DNA sequence: TGCATCAGAGCCCAAAA
DNA sequence: TATAATGGGAGCCTCTGATGCA
C-alpha cells in the first residue's frame, strides 16, 4: 500500500554481496564485454547489436523490443536468426557466446544486489524538487552506468566507485526535471551558485546582500545588472489553482484576463475596419488597390519591397511608388471629403 | 495636451490635481506586441501619414467610480539611493487619491 | 529543545540575541518592509573524538517585531495575530 | 536443482536458454535433458546444468490485466451466468446478476473491456492548461502541466531502463510508479496520497477535480455562469414608485445599455458614428 | 468582482429562477450571448451597435471546455442529430 | 510553535552536513543553514489564517 | 444541423490517436530564454496548432488564405489559434496503466468482469502479485498452478527460476 | 444466510479577495 | 569517473453501500 515501503522490501531479498561474490561477478561482466567485442570480430557483426541478442536471451522473451540505436527492427524473429549464426560457431568460438550469456547474468545480479546503497544515497537529496522514488530511479541509473565502467582490477570496492555515479545521476535529475519552466544544467548551477554566495554575504553582513554585493562576491564579469537578470530567470510559475482568500472558494487563474481572444468591443472593431479599408481600396484600380495590399502586408502581412513589389506587376521600382503614391492620394482625398476612416485612429 | 494637462513632465499627476473616472495618473509606454503592426494598420496608419509609434498607451487611469484629490506622489527607480526593487522591476509609482 | 545537536561531532547552543531594527517602524510601512530585527544565536561545535572546539554566533535570519500596540507589520502591512482557543493537553 | 548432463564434445545450447525433457543439448543429439529447466552451460566443469523450473507465464500489473480483459467471449460469460440466474442461494443469484449487468452494459454498448486499461495517454489542449505571463512578467501556470510532467519523465525513464536491460526490481519499481503517475493525473487523491507542488500541502488539481464539485466544470461554468449586461447596488426603498417600477441609478444605465445608446447617439447627432460616441463616454 | 468589471453571476439558483418563469429566451441570453459564446456575444454587439435585434445564440465555449476535458479522461463524447450522425461543434477545427 | 518547526528543520541540514562535509575543517557558520527557520517564521505572518 | 444526442462511451487507444495531433515527447513547456513552446514538449505549435492566427511559428507563412499550409521549416500549421482550445496530443506509454475510474469505483467494472477481488486487482496493478496467463504445467506444494492465478514474489521465482539456495 | 466495518460521498447564495 | 560507503520517515461529521465475517 506504500510505494517506497514496497520497493524497500524488495530490496532486502537481494543478499548483499560477500567482497568474493563481489569480485567476481565484476570479473565475469568484464569478461563478458571482451567477449563481445571478440564475438564482434569474428562475425562482422554490430558489437551493439551482438550485446542486445545476448542480453535478450538472459532476460528471456519477457523484454523484447526495438533499441533506438539498432538499426534493424529487433524482434523474436532475428534474435532467432542471429542467435542461430552464434550457434553456428566452432567449439573454441561458441565459447564466447557463453561467456557473453554468462556476462549479461552477472551483470544483472551486480545491479540488483547494490540497490539498497541507492536508497541510502538517495534519501540525503529529499526536499529539492523530486520525489524519493524518482530519486531513486534515477540513483539505479547511474548504478547501472557504474556496473559497466567498473573496473575490478583496481582493486576498490565496488561502494567507491558506484557512489560516485549515482550521486552524479542524483544531482542531473534535479537539475532537469525540477523546474515547469526547464533550465540548462549549466545555468542551473551558476543559479545555486548565486544562492551560496547570497546566503554566505547575508550570513556575514546581518541583512539580505544588494545586487550590487553579490556581484562582488560572484568574481570578475559579474555587475549588479547582471545578478538581477540571473535571478528573473530564475523564478518559478506559479499555480492558477493557488487559492484565494475567502474560503475554498476562488482560484488564482479566475482573477486573470485573456488578452488574446478579441473582447467583443475589440473584435467588433477591428472587423469594422477591415471592412471599412475595403471599401476604400474599392475605389481604386485593381492595380493600386493590390499594389497597396502587397507594400503593407493586408496579403501575407509582410510589407514587400519596391524591387518584389515592381517585379511582381512588371513596372520600374519607381513606378510602383508612384502609383502608391497616387493610390494613397486618391485615399487621402476620399478620407477629408467622406470622413470614413476618422474613428478609427482612436 | 488636455488629456495630460495635470500630468508633470516625467508623467506623473501632479499633487493637488482633480482626478476623475478615465482620468490619467501616472503615464506609460510599452513596447507593442511582437504582432502589432496589422495589415489593416499599416494601411490605415498610410492613409493618414503618421508612423504606426512602437510603444503603445499602458497608462494607468482612475478606474470607474472612483477619483478624488491627488494628495500624494511616491516615485522610486532603480539606481537611486535607498531604494532595489524585485527583479525586472525598473520603477514603481504610486498614487494617493482622497 | 532542539540542541545539542549529537552525531563524533556534537553542537550545542550557548545563547541567542536580538539586535535593533534596521529600520523604524514609519519607515517600513513605506517601504513594504518588515518590522523585525536581526536573531544571532551563539553556537560551539565540539569535536567528541579530538576535543577540538570552535565556536562562531551564527546569523539566524530575522524575526518580527511588535508595535506599542500590539501589532505587526509585515511586508508594510499592519497585521494582527489572533488567539486561537482549543481543547488543553491533559487526561 | 538441475540435472548435470556432461559434455565432451561442443555444446548446442547456451546459458540462458530453457529446456524441455528430450531437447537436444550437446554431442550431436546424444545427452539431452530429463526435467523442464533453465539451461547453465558450466565451461569450467565441463557439464551443462539444467536448472529446474517452468516456462510458466505470469505478469504484474495493467499488462496482465489488459490481457485477460482481451481474452473476454462476452456471450459465454453471458450464458454462464444465466445459468447462474437459476441457482436456489439468494446471494449467488445476486452475485451472477451484478456481473450480468456489466457484461450486458458492454455487449449492448459495442465498448470492448481492454480499453478501460490505457496505452495511449490522452494530451489536453494547451490553452485549457495555460501557461500565462500575468502583469509581473511572471509566470502562472495549471497544476495538469505538472501532472503530465511526472509522467513523461516516468515514461521516458521507463523506456530507458527498459532499453539498458535493468533488473526487475528497478522495472517493477518504475512500472508502478508509472501507474501511479498516470492516476494522479486524471483523480489525485483517489488511490494513495494526493501528489502536491513541491513546499506546499496543497494537492495538485487533476481532471477529476476540474469536473466534480462547487468548484468543478459542471456547477460552476455549466449550469451557472458570469453574465454581461449586468450590475448590482445598493437598495433603497421607493415608496412613490408604481408596482411594475424601480429606481435604477443612471451611471448604472449607461453602463447596461452602453451599445444601445451609441447607436441612439448615431441617429441623433451627438456623435459621428458608434466609434466617437464610445471615447466620449470613456 | 467590481475591481475587475465583473459580471454578475448567474447561478444555479438564478437558473431556476428563469426555469420556473418559463423564460427561456431570457434564459438562452445569460448561458449563450450574455458569457461565454464567442460567436454569439461578438455578433451580439456589432447588432446593437447596428440596431438590428440580436442573433440566434451558437455553442457555449464552455461546454467545449468540457468536451475536451472529458477526451483527456478517455472518454468519447458525440453531439448526435436525430438520425444519430454525429454532429461535429468544433467546425472541423479539431479532426484530421 | 512555527519557530520551534523551522528549528527542527534546521537541526536535519545540520545533522546531515555534519556527514558530507570535511571532519577536519568545520565552523558553526558552515554547519548551521537558517533557510529552514526563516520561511517557517516568513510562513507563519504572510500566510497563516 | 441540429444537436438533438449526446452520446459518451469508451475510447480505444486507437481513438485516442486518432484524437491526437503529435506525440508529447519532453516534459519540458517553453524556452527559459525564448519564451516561445519547447518542440515536442506541452506547449508545442507543430502539435496543437498557432499560437498567432494564420501564422507559423518562424514566421515564414504569416497570412491568411493559406489555410491548411504546414510551414516546412517550422512544421506549424497556418491557422486560426482557436485551434489551440481544441487539438488533443498524447503520451504512448511504454507500459499499458488502467483508468483508475474503473478500478477504484466500487464496484470495480474492471473486477467485476473478471470477478476478481479489490484486494487482488490492486496486488495486480500495483506489481504486489503476479497472475498467471499460461501455467505451462507449473506446481506449487504438490498442486498444478491455474491460470488466474496469483502468485506472491518467491512463488513466482521457485516456479520460474527454481528453488536453489547457498548456506554460509 | 443476517450483522458489522469501512471507504467514499456529500455538506447555502451572492458579494469580497 | 576509484578509500569505503548498501532498507524511509511521519499523524487531529453523517449516510450509504460493498465488502469481508458467524
Ligand atoms: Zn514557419
Amino acid at each position: 500500500s506504500d510505494p517506497v515501503r514496497q520497493y524497500l522490501h524488495e530490496i532486502g531479498q537481494v543478499p548483499l554481496l560477500t567482497l568474493e561474490e563481489e569480485v567476481e561477478l565484476a570479473r565475469k561482466v568484464e569478461e563478458g564485454m571482451e567477449a563481445i567485442k571478440k564475438l564482434s570480430e569474428i562475425t562482422g557483426l554490430d558489437p551493439d547489436l551482438i550485446r542486445e541478442v545476448v542480453r535478450a536471451k538472459i532476460l528471456g522473451s519477457a523484454r523484447v523490443r526495438h533499441i533506438p540505436g539498432l538499426k534493424e527492427t529487433l524482434d523474436p524473429k532475428t534474435v532467432e536468426e542471429i542467435d542461430q549464426k552464434l550457434k553456428s560457431l566452432p567449439k573454441e568460438h561458441k565459447r564466447y557466446l557463453h561467456i557473453a550469456r554468462e556476462g549479461e547474468a552477472a551483470r544483472q545480479h551486480l545491479i540488483e544486489a547494490n540497490l539498497r546503497l541507492v536508497v541510502s544515497i538517495a534519501k540525503k537529496y529529499t526536499g529539492r524538487g523530486l520525489s524519493f522514488l524518482d530519486l531513486i530511479q534515477e540513483g539505479n541509473q547511474g548504478l547501472i552506468r557504474a556496473v559497466e565502467k567498473f573496473e575490478y582490477k583496481r582493486r576498490f570496492k565496488f561502494s567507491t566507485y558506484a557512489t560516485w555515479w549515482i550521486r552524479q545521476a542524483i544531482n542531473r535529475a534535479i537539475a532537469d526535471q525540477a523546474r515547469t519552466i526547464r533550465i540548462p544544467v549549466h545555468m542551473v548551477e551558476t543559479i545555486n551558485k548565486l544562492s551560496r554566495t547570497a546566503r554566505q554575504l547575508q550570513q556575514e553582513l546581518g541583512r539580505e546582500p544588494t545586487y550590487e554585493e553579490i556581484a562582488e562576491a560572484m568574481g570578475p564579469g559579474w555587475d549588479a545588472k547582471r545578478v538581477e537578470e540571473t535571478l528573473k530567470i530564475a523564478q518559478e510559475p506559479v499555480s492558477l489553482e493557488t487559492p484565494i482568500g475567502d474560503e475554498k472558494d476562488s482560484f488564482y487563474g479566475d482573477f486573470i484576463p485573456d488578452e488574446h481572444l478579441p473582447s467583443p468591443v475589440d473584435a467588433a472593431t477591428q472587423s469594422l475596419l477591415s471592412e471599412e479599408l475595403e471599401k476604400a481600396l474599392s475605389k481604386l484600380s485593381e492595380r493600386e488597390a493590390m499594389v497597396l495590399k502587397l507594400r503593407k502586408g493586408l496579403i501575407d502581412g509582410r510589407e514587400h519591397t519596391l524591387e518584389e513589389v515592381g517585379a511582381f506587376f512588371g513596372v520600374t521600382r519607381e513606378r510602383i511608388r508612384q502609383i502608391e503614391n497616387k493610390a494613397l492620394r486618391k485615399l487621402k482625398y476620399h478620407e477629408s471629403r467622406t470622413r470614413k476612416l476618422r474613428d478609427f485612429l482612436d | 495636451e488636455a488629456a495630460l494637462r495635470d500630468l508633470d513632465e516625467e508623467g506623473v499627476v501632479r499633487i493637488g490635481a482633480e482626478v476623475k473616472p478615465g482620468d490619467i495618473l501616472v503615464g506609460r509606454t510599452s513596447f507593442k506586441g511582437e504582432s502589432e503592426p496589422t495589415p489593416e494598420e499599416r494601411l490605415l496608419r498610410s492613409i493618414f501619414g503618421e508612423k504606426a509609434r512602437d510603444v503603445k498607451d499602458t497608462s494607468l487611469r482612475v478606474p470607474p467610480g472612483e477619483g478624488g484629490i491627488v494628495v500624494r506622489t511616491v516615485r522610486l527607480r532603480r539606481g537611486d539611493p535607498g531604494v532595489e526593487l524585485k527583479p525586472g522591476v525598473r520603477e514603481v509609482v504610486r498614487v494617493y487619491v482622497a | 529543545e532542539t540542541f545539542p545537536i549529537e552525531e563524533g561531532l556534537v553542537l550545542d547552543f550557548l545563547e541567542y540575541r536580538l539586535g535593533e531594527p534596521p529600520f523604524p517602524q514609519d519607515e517600513c510601512r513605506e517601504k513594504d518592509l518588515t518590522y523585525q530585527a536581526p536573531l544571532y544565536a551563539r553556537l560551539q561545535l565540539i569535536h567528541k573524538d579530538t576535543g577540538l572546539i570552535k565556536e562562531d554566533e551564527v546569523f539566524l535570519g530575522h524575526i518580527p517585531l511588535m508595535t506599542e500596540d500590539g501589532s505587526f507589520i509585515i511586508n508594510g502591512a499592519d497585521r494582527v495575530i489572533v488567539s486561537q482557543i482549543h481543547r488543553s493537553p491533559g487526561v | 536443482k538441475a540435472r548435470v548432463y556432461p559434455f565432451e564434445d561442443d555444446v548446442e545450447v547456451s546459458t540462458g536458454d530453457r529446456v524441455a525433457p528430450g531437447d537436444v543439448l550437446a554431442d550431436g543429439g546424444k545427452v539431452k535433458s530429463d526435467v523442464y529447466g533453465r539451461v547453465e552451460v558450466d565451461l569450467v566443469r565441463n557439464v551443462v546444468r539444467v536448472v529446474e523450473s517452468y516456462d510458466i507465464d505470469a505478469r504484474m500489473g495493467a499488462e496482465a490485466i489488459q490481457q485477460l480483459l482481451k481474452e473476454l467471449d462476452l456471450e459465454a460469460l453471458e450464458k454462464e451466468l444465466l445459468e447462474e440466474m437459476k441457482h436456489p442461494s439468494r446471494a449467488r443469484r445476486a452475485k451472477a446478476r451484478k456481473r450480468l449487468e456489466v457484461v450486458r452494459a458492454f455487449l449492448d454498448s459495442g465498448n470492448r473491456p481492454e480499453w478501460m486499461i490505457l496505452e495511449a495517454v490522452p494530451v489536453l489542449p494547451p490553452d485549457l492548461r495555460p501557461m500565462v505571463q500575468v502583469d509581473g512578467g511572471r509566470f502562472a501556470t495549471s497544476d495538469l502541466n505538472d501532472l503530465y510532467r511526472r509522467l513523461i519523465n516516468r515514461n521516458n525513464r521507463l523506456k530507458k531502463l527498459l532499453a539498458q536491460g535493468a533488473p526487475e526490481i528497478i522495472i517493477r519499481n518504475e512500472k508502478r510508479m508509472l501507474q501511479e503517475a498516470v492516476d494522479a493525473l486524471l483523480d489525485n487523491g483517489r488511490r494513495g496520497a494526493p501528489v502536491t507542488n513541491p513546499g506546499s500541502d496543497r494537492p495538485l488539481r487533476s481532471l477529476t477535480d476540474i469536473l466534480s464539485g462547487k468548484q468543478g466544470r459542471f456547477r460552476q461554468n455549466l449550469l451557472g455562469k458570469r453574465v454581461d449586461y449586468s450590475g448590482r447596488s445598493v437598495i433603497v426603498v421607493g415608496p412613490q414608485l408604481k408596482l411594475h417600477q424601480c429606481g435604477l441609478p443612471k451611471r448604472m444605465a449607461l453602463e447596461l445599455f452602453k451599445p444601445f445608446l451609441l447607436k441612439k447617439m448615431e441617429e441623433k447627432g451627438i456623435a459621428p458614428n458608434v466609434k466617437a460616441a464610445r471615447r466620449m463616454l470613456e | 468582482g467590481k475591481a475587475q468589471f465583473g459580471g454578475q453571476r448567474f447561478g444555479e439558483m438564478e437558473v431556476w429562477a428563469l426555469e420556473a418563469y418559463g423564460a427561456a429566451h431570457t434564459l438562452q441570453e445569460m448561458l449563450t450571448l450574455k458569457s461565454d459564446d464567442i460567436e454569439g456575444r461578438n455578433a451580439a454587439y456589432e447588432a446593437i451597435i447596428k440596431g438590428e435585434d440580436v442573433p440566434e445564440p451558437s455553442v457555449p465555449e464552455s461546454f467545449r471546455v468540457l468536451v475536451k476535458e472529458l477526451q483527456a479522461l478517455a472518454l468519447d463524447v458525440q453531439t448526435l442529430d436525430e438520425k444519430d450522425n454525429p454532429v461535429d461543434i468544433f467546425e472541423g477545427l479539431a479532426s484530421k | 510553535d512555527q519557530f520551534r518547526v523551522g528549528l527542527a528543520r534546521l537541526a536535519r541540514g545540520v545533522r546531515e552536513r555534519m556527514l558530507m562535509g570535511s571532519e577536519d575543517s568545520l565552523t558553526p557558520a558552515k554547519l548551521v543553514n537558517s533557510r529552514p527557520l526563516e520561511a517557517a517564521i516568513r510562513e507563519f505572518f504572510s500566510r497563516s489564517q | 444541423k441540429e444537436v438533438r444526442k449526446v452520446r459518451i462511451a469508451l475510447a480505444s487507444p486507437e481513438k485516442i490517436r486518432s484524437w491526437s495531433y503529435g506525440e508529447v515527447e519532453k516534459p519540458e513547456t517553453i524556452n527559459y530564454r525564448t519564451l516561445k513552446p519547447e518542440r515536442d514538449g506541452l506547449f508545442d505549435e507543430r502539435i496543437f496548432g498557432p499560437i498567432k492566427d494564420y501564422e507559423c511559428a518562424c514566421g515564414k507563412y504569416k497570412r491568411q488564405r493559406f489555410e491548411g499550409k504546414v510551414c516546412e521549416r517550422c512544421g506549424v500549421e497556418v491557422t486560426k489559434s482557436i485551434v489551440r482550445r481544441y487539438r488533443m496530443g498524447h503520451i504512448e506509454l511504454a507500459t499499458p496503466a488502467a483508468h483508475i475510474w474503473f478500478v477504484k469505483d466500487v464496484p470495480s467494472k474492471i473486477g467485476t468482469l473478471l470477478d476478481l477481488s479489490a484486494t487482488e486487482l490492486e496486488q495486480v496493478l500495483y506489481f504486489s502479485k503476479y497472475i498467471v496467463l499460461d501455467p505451462k504445467g507449473a506446481i506449487l506444494n504438490g498442486v498444478p498452478v491455474e491460470k488466474r492465478q496469483l502468485l506472491t514474489d518467491e512463488e513466482y521465482r521457485e516456479l520460474r527460476y527454481g528453488k536453489q539456495e547457498t548456506y554460509p
